[PDB]
RNA sequence: CGGCCCCCUGGACGAAGACUGACGCUCAGGUGCGAAAGCGUGGGGAGCAAACAGGAUUAGAUACCCUGGUAGUCCACGCCGUAAACGAUGUCGACUUGGAGGUUGUGCCCUUGAGGCGUGGCUUCCGGAGCUAACGCGUUAAGUCGACCGCCUGGGGAGUAC
């Protein structure tokens, strides 16, 4: 039960921090593609954009950390 | 795994629910899996060993469910 | 009117808490002197009993064999296992040049003359088994002849 | 003799799903709707016509017909169909071994025969009352197995099968034997071993039934003729 | 001939896949296993608790005519899925005649909000609507005499998960799941779910528009850990659970069933 | 790569044999469709037909006796690898005569017995029984 | 890889049709090309060795082309190997 | 071969077309790449840790366990050329029943929805015929064949001596 699939995106956006939130943990981590039903395309390309987003300092490393 | 006690919650409930959030994140058994080193070879061999398993698991089980015990 | 030889009798074991428990093998071929021949091998704690059980199991399951009057019909090639057997038809007087197992199985079924020979394995049953898929795969000139439609005088 | 069109009612033309066919039953099937197999009653119906015949022909020179079918859905209907024609059957499991080791099995019909007697004939009554229950038991224990075949004395001449891959023990006897087979045989299901096989849907009580009322009757016409 | 490749499109045109047409006759009844045959490959295991009606006792002979569900093809050996769900279109064919003239009227009894909203029950089934939409102003049925008598007029619906809050009394007046899941968050919204798979460890009721919830071992009962969940619920039932927790991230909402 | 066309077609057929195939196609040559009609004309194949123009493809039609196959072995002699010319005097006799060896002869390709008739030997393409 | 206005100039000026693209000739050409690029490359980085992988299959081929240009004809051959400066 | 970014760069696959026109396959010698450890010169050195030291354990304990700990591990440029360097399965091509997946394209279809029907590439498991000493392999063959190469000929002595 893929998301991005359905709409059908060509690239996720690491600047669309909102969408990332969803796949990130409450402790920050990148969620499983198990859990989200991720397509294992897609799954590999979000958790770049996440990691871009972390170096950017738009999502958190960790939760912990200050 | 930050907690904030809620407004007139109970502590037992506090400390089970801290404990929940423990478990989601995996911190005792990451730290675990840290405390000794574990050779390439050997997490690779436990990783597809483990598959296996699962994998047997799954179907041939199954399989055996088809047919009645008694 | 069938002929019964027995070819082998091998005793063997198995462990058990005590100690060992022996018992026979019996391997035994029988055959009518024409194309029917069937082997049996038989099992049991003392060796008639089991020769007899070889007897009882040759005598059913046996199996057709086309014979070119006292000969086979042409080289025939038969494996089974480690036994792999080659077998060639051979002019009235020759007898049957074969060593073993091999040659009782030719005896009964009533072959006179053939040379015979057996590669590789030579375990009786084996050779023996190996002995009674070539003589089955064997097939006439008739049935050739029917089964590639012709006549018989067509294919010579 | 059996028409298309009720057979279609009946719901022969289905099979079972795609990924339990087996390959060997591609020449019977049509195709596949909704991801299960369809059995062509193109080819089924002159087969089916044929196993019939072959049927009747061995009721006319007092051929021995056996019914088996241990489904449990078709249990009670293979039953009354044997007894419509006064024919065997086994419609409980069958016993490995039943016709290649029936001398064994002849000794176990007699004991079950002579219980029987004992039941009924005897009218002696005055057992332990442990020792009679155990013996009922016995009783009911053969009648379940062996009560169909009882009367059938030797061997049977041929042997009506409802599913070819759930009574392959009994397929297999027969062909050891060299008893002619008529199997119903299911995409799923194996059809080498069986003679005359009958592609149509083993699992469907109503289309079991069909298949068991034109072969009673057929048996019967043998036996009349 | 081709009579028989007309004859298969023929009956492709006259069956379908859900739950819609209403073939399957009873041919054997037998406490506790109804079966029918609706045109497919095998013959229903049905219970006999898709087919007794509001009070617990059998409504179908021989020869009846409900349409059951489809779309899943042989576990081993059958057909189905139960036509008690099929029912549940035919709610919703209901639900959704509304639309036309701006109001659906049944009778609707709503007594109580297990999450917010009363209870409502149309026939056999019995629906959880958000908590405005029993009371069409603030009167509240607590002082009305108990599972009165109304109709529902409709107040929420949540259009993919199935909640839906209906109006009693006041003749008068006339990706997906994941991002904004705070609705039946907050600590404790009861909610009404079908259990689907009970994994020896588990129960698995999930209902509110694809999400999953668990119930696992814990708590289900007054009981502990000799429980064993098949013995102690149902398979395939609605029933009492509510939240008691939402990770939003590892899509883990863990619901309870000792409230 | 593909280095022997003649073995090739011989597998294809065999494995046609093997698994109760009723034609076998191929692309086609001069030299196959020269085998494939004397199989033909000795009776181990039904029918062959070659179809196309710009990539012709050879298609045989396989014989079946009582359910098990005609063709109960099929083997190349010569290959590419190690050549067999016989004189008409060394002409084999496959299967003691009840099978055939097809052998090319500067008359075009033939079966031994005919080969032997004529008076001349070749190279020896493959025995079939 | 090779810019694709570049490959096309080249196949532009060795081909003789210039939609021809697959000439013996005009492959090497290309070959010869895509071989002279990446010795700037391998110069500064001299342990990339994968990709040397890469350049020894492409001089391969382009050898092979060579040895077929020759058997063939010689004089086209030989103009092609003047043209790219291949001393064989 | 595993954080992220950029620069240079090799291969693979698909979609259609267009072109070249057997240019191919395999390969003794030859050439290159080749884990870890190891060597050389120059850097670096947190953690880990051969050696070493002490403390235990023990009959002993030149080990296992504990506390420390240096080469080394890291980088640069050279050398070494071996590993259960394994799928213990040479490379290339053709042919022979099926099922359940994964991954990555792509054509059509009302995408009426996460879908429906195909068609390509790579890939995991199960299993048929056949094969196999058996175990098992089974369209990714250990099946049926062809082309080329490599290699084996009882165990030890020995992959050692010269």
């Amino acid at each position: 039960f893929c998301r991005f699939t359905a709409e059908g995106v060509q690239e996720i956006d690491y600047k669309d921090i909102a969408t990332l939130k969803n796949y990130i943990t409450e402790s920050g981590k990148i969620v499983p593609s198990r859990i989200t039903g991720t397509r294992a395309k897609y799954q590999r390309q979000l958790a770049r954009a996440i990691k871009r987003a972390r170096y950017l300092s738009l999502l958190p490393y960790t939760d912990r950390h200050q | 795994p930050v907690i904030k006690v809620r407004e007139n919650e109970p502590f037992d409930v506090a400390l089970r629910r801290f404990k929940r959030s423990c478990e989601k994140a995996g911190v005792l058994a990451e730290v675990r899996r840290r405390e000794f080193y574990e050779k390439p070879t050997t997490e690779r061999k436990r990783a597809k060993a483990s598959a296996v398993k699962r994998h047997a698991k799954k179907l041939a089980r199954e399989n055996a469910r088809r047919t009645r015990l008694y | 009117e069938l002929q019964e030889k027995l070819i082998a009798v091998n005793r063997v074991s198995k462990t058990v808490k005590g100690g060992r428990i022996f018992s026979f093998t019996a391997l035994t071929v029988v055959g009518d002197g024409n194309g029917r021949v069937g082997f049996g091998y038989g099992k049991a704690r003392e060796v008639p009993a089991a020769i007899q059980k070889a007897m009882e199991k040759a005598r059913r399951n046996m199996i057709n064999v086309a014979l070119n009057n006292g000969t086979l019909q042409h080289p025939v090639k038969g494996v089974h296992t480690g036994s792999r057997v080659f077998m060639q038809p051979a002019s009235e007087g020759t007898g049957i040049i074969a060593g073993g197992a091999m040659r009782a199985v030719l005896e009964v079924a009533g072959v006179h003359n053939v040379l015979a020979k057996a590669y590789g394995s030579t375990n009786p049953i084996n050779v023996v088994r190996a002995t009674i898929d070539g003589l089955e795969n064997m097939n006439s000139p008739e049935m050739v002849a029917a089964k590639r439609g012709k006549s018989v005088e067509e294919i010579l | 003799t059996v028409s298309m069109r009720d057979m279609l009612k009946a719901g022969v033309h289905f099979g079972h799903q795609t990924r339990y066919w087996n390959p060997k039953m591609k020449p019977f099937i049509f195709g596949a709707r909704n991801k299960v197999h369809i059995i062509n009653l193109e080819k089924t119906v002159p087969m089916f016509n044929e196993a019939l015949a072959e049927l009747n022909k061995i009721a006319s020179r007092k051929g021995k017909i056996l019914f088996v079918g241990t489904k449990r859905a078709a249990s009670e209907a293979v039953k009354d169909a044997a007894l419509s024609c006064d024919q065997f059957f086994v419609n409980h499991r069958w016993l490995g071994g039943m016709l290649t080791n029936w001398k064994t099995v002849r000794q176990s019909i007699k004991r079950l025969k002579d219980l029987e007697t004992q039941s009924q004939d005897g009218t002696f009554d005055k057992l332990t009352k442990k020792e009679a229950l155990m013996r009922t038991r016995e009783l009911e224990k053969l009648e379940n197995s062996l009560g169909g075949i009882k009367d059938m004395g030797g061997l049977p001449d041929a042997l009506f099968v409802i599913d070819a891959d759930h009574e392959h023990i009994a397929i297999k006897e027969a062909n050891n034997l060299g008893i002619p087979v008529f199997a119903i045989v299911d995409t799923n299901s194996d059809p080498d071993g069986v003679d005359f096989v009958i592609p149509g849907n083993d699992d469907a009580i109503r289309a079991v039934t069909l298949y068991l009322g034109a072969v009673a009757a057929t048996v019967r016409e043998g036996r009349s003729q | 001939e081709s009579f028989a490749q007309l004859f298969e499109e023929s009956l492709k045109e006259i069956e379908t896949r859900p739950g819609s047409i209403v073939r399957g006759v009873v041919v054997a009844i037998d406490k506790d296993v109804v079966l029918v045959d609706a045109g497919l490959k095998s013959e229903s295991a049905i219970p006999a608790e898709q087919f007794k009606n509001a009070q617990g006792e059998l409504e179908i002979q021989v020869g009846d005519e409900v349409d059951v569900a489809l779309d899943a093809v042989e576990d081993g050996f059958g057909e189905t899925l139960l036509s008690r769900e099929k029912a549940k279109r035919h709610e919703a064919w209901i639900t959704l005649e509304k639309a036309y003239e701006d109001a659906e009227t049944v009778t609707g009894v709503i007594n109580g909000k297990v999450k917010g909203g009363f209870t409502v029950e149309l026939n056999g089934i019995r629906a959880f609507l958000p908590g405005s939409l029993v009371d069409v102003r603030p009167v509240r049925d607590t002082l009305h005499l108990e599972g009165k008598e109304l109709e529902f007029k409709v107040i929420k619906l949540d259009q993919k998960r199935n909640n839906v809050v209906v109006s009693r009394r006041a003749v008068i007046e006339s990706e997906d799941p994941w991002v904004a899941i705070a609705k039946r968050y907050p600590e404790g919204t009861k909610l009404t779910g079908r259990v689907t798979n009970l994994t020896d460890y588990g129960c698995f009721v999930e209902i509110e528009e694809g999400v999953e919830g668990l119930v696992h071992v814990s708590e289900m009962d007054w009981t502990n850990k000799n429980i064993h969940p098949s013995k102690v619920v149902n398979v395939g039932d609605v029933v009492e659970v509510m939240v008691l927790d939402i990770d939003e991230e590892r899509r883990r909402i863990s619901l309870g069933l000792k409230q | 790569s593909m280095q022997d066309p003649i073995a090739d077609m011989l597998t294809r057929i065999r494995n046609g044999q093997a698994a109760n195939k009723a034609a076998v196609t191929m692309p086609s040559s001069k030299l196959k469709v020269a085998i494939a009609n004397v199989l033909k004309e000795e009776g181990f194949i039904e029918d062959f037909k070659v179809e196309g123009d710009t990539k012709p493809e050879l298609e045989l039609t396989l014989k079946y006796f009582q359910g098990k196959a005609v063709v109960e072995s099929i083997q190349r002699v010569s290959r590419p690898g190690l050549r067999i010319y016989k004189r008409k005097d060394e002409l084999p006799k496959v299967m003691a005569g009840l099978g055939i060896a097809v052998v090319s002869t500067s008359k075009g390709v033939m079966t031994d017995r005919a080969a032997r008739q004529a008076g001349l030997g070749g190279e020896i393409i493959c025995y079939v029984a | 890889s090779l810019s694709t206005e570049a490959t096309a100039k080249i196949v532009s000026e060795f081909g003789r049709d210039a939609n021809d693209t697959g000439s013996t000739e005009v492959q090497v050409a290309l070959l010869t090309a895509q071989i002279n690029h990446l010795q700037g490359h391998f110069a500064e980085h001299k342990k990339d060795h994968h990709s040397r992988r890469g350049l020894l299959r492409m001089v391969s081929q382009r050898r092979k082309l060579l040895d077929y240009l020759k058997r063939k004809d010689v004089a086209r051959y030989t103009q092609l190997i003047e043209r790219l400066g291949l001393r064989r």
